[PDB]
């Protein structure tokens, strides 16, 4: 996208996410990331939300393809095509990994901004360690964490409790201890200590904040009631 | 279990 | 898909019609087609459940820009994001067209063969109607209407009133009808002539048989009802 | 106005 305006690549990641055309505002905001401005509170979640679109749509693919692939083991096709969609799952993390690293993260300085890109990193890590079998799932698992541990100790001590961005990144950090550490002692204590400290925080939001924040928390709650 | 939709915008 | 066996691609292509992966299903369906042997019923399903899938998802993306684009002439990239759009769908109505030119319509002897194909070249050729503004709208729009009719023909003398395939052509021709010929009238009249006619043979089918056909006719009603 | 959905196989 290096011919195009970037001015351009926002407002037609912005259309793209109307026609929900999620590959082509992913390749869009790919476009905006490279010429090497960073992003603001807006076109960081335009990035965000074009990337989660793709990889989620292959996500739910490669679940679909594992589950079929495990009743056949109990022709070659089922694993090799499974195979192919894994590949390309990988190839979009690591593309969005790329574009944390070079060089999203190191220029981040305002909590807000570095710990949503921090967040991103153990995200697109642990979908990485969805599908991870070999000799690196354990490396790529410890990725992940190192990503969020790191957005949690900033966000603790730069945002408030309900800060939404804090809020998020608490709910997909119990998630992977959860889903993929295998700790769900630890995923039930941190989604339990998020929701009773934003509950405390609540009184000084504004009504629209209020909102924002309420439903994050309801999402935590979600989450609690599966758990328990 | 739920992660943080990023649905839309 | 030159290197993969025909039956490893249909295969696939099921695989990926279950993972909701129509860009792959598709590619699948053109490399089985490329193998050169006829498609039977179920395969015959697949290509046009694949490619319909595509291009309903970039006729959906299309109107969408398109709308956005009327509500701006009441910058260029509401126009340049569009075209590209409008651009890739005729490049897969094309690809489709290639297909049934190339050459399974030739070779298609049967009635539920040949009326089902030609059906599919009205439909696409529909397609490229629907973006068409220029010199060529009324040649497209005289290309859709004229495979329509040669498939309208073989039906009426090959197969019975109740038959899906005749049926769901009848309502596609009477949308085309509709939507693109400006022939309101037209339209009505087919969708009527085709539901009463296969009511009138309804009493021949088996349950199966008359759970297929109702349906259909419920959708030629559902038009109906929206015309009149 | 709907045409035939190809929807499902
Ligand atoms: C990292 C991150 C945190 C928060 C959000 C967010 O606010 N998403 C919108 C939303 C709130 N509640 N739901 C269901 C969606 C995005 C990313
Ligand atoms: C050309 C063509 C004719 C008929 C069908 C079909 O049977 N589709 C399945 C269906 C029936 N009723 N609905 C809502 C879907 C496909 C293609
Ligand atoms: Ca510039
Ligand atoms: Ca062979
Ligand atoms: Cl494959
Ligand atoms: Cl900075
Ligand atoms: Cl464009
Ligand atoms: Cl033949």
């Amino acid at each position: 996208m290096g011919s195009m305006e970037r001015a351009s690549l926002i407002q037609k990641a912005k259309l793209a996410e109307q026609a929900e055309r999620y590959e082509d505002m992913a390749a869009f905001m790919k476009g905006a990331v490279e010429k090497g401005e960073e992003l603001s509170c807006e076109e960081r979640n335009l990035l965000s939300v074009a990337y989660k679109n793709v990889v989620g749509g292959q996500r739910a693919a490669w679940r679909v393809l594992s589950s079929i692939e495990q009743k056949s083991n109990e022709g070659p096709e089922v694993r090799e095509y499974r195979e192919k969609v894994e590949t390309e799952l990988q190839g979009v993390c690591d593309t969005v990994l790329g574009l944390l690293d070079s060089h999203l993260i190191k220029e981040a300085g305002d909590a807000e901004s570095r710990v949503f890109y921090l967040k991103m990193k153990g995200d697109y890590y642990r979908y990485l360690a969805e599908v991870a079998t070999g000799d690196d799932k354990k490396r790529i698992i410890d990725s992940a964490r190192s990503a969020y541990q790191e957005a949690m100790d900033i966000s603790k001590k730069e945002m408030p409790p309900t800060n939404p961005i804090r809020l998020g990144l608490a709910l997909n950090f119990s998630v992977f201890h959860y889903e993929i550490a295998n700790s769900p002692e630890e995923a039930i204590s941190l989604a339990k200590t998020t929701f009773d400290e934003a509950m405390a925080d609540l009184h000084t939001l504004s009504e629209d904040s209020y909102k924002d924040s309420t439903l994050i928390m309801q999402l935590l709650r979600d989450n609690l009631t599966l758990w328990t | 279990a739920g992660s943080i939709p990023g649905r839309r915008s």
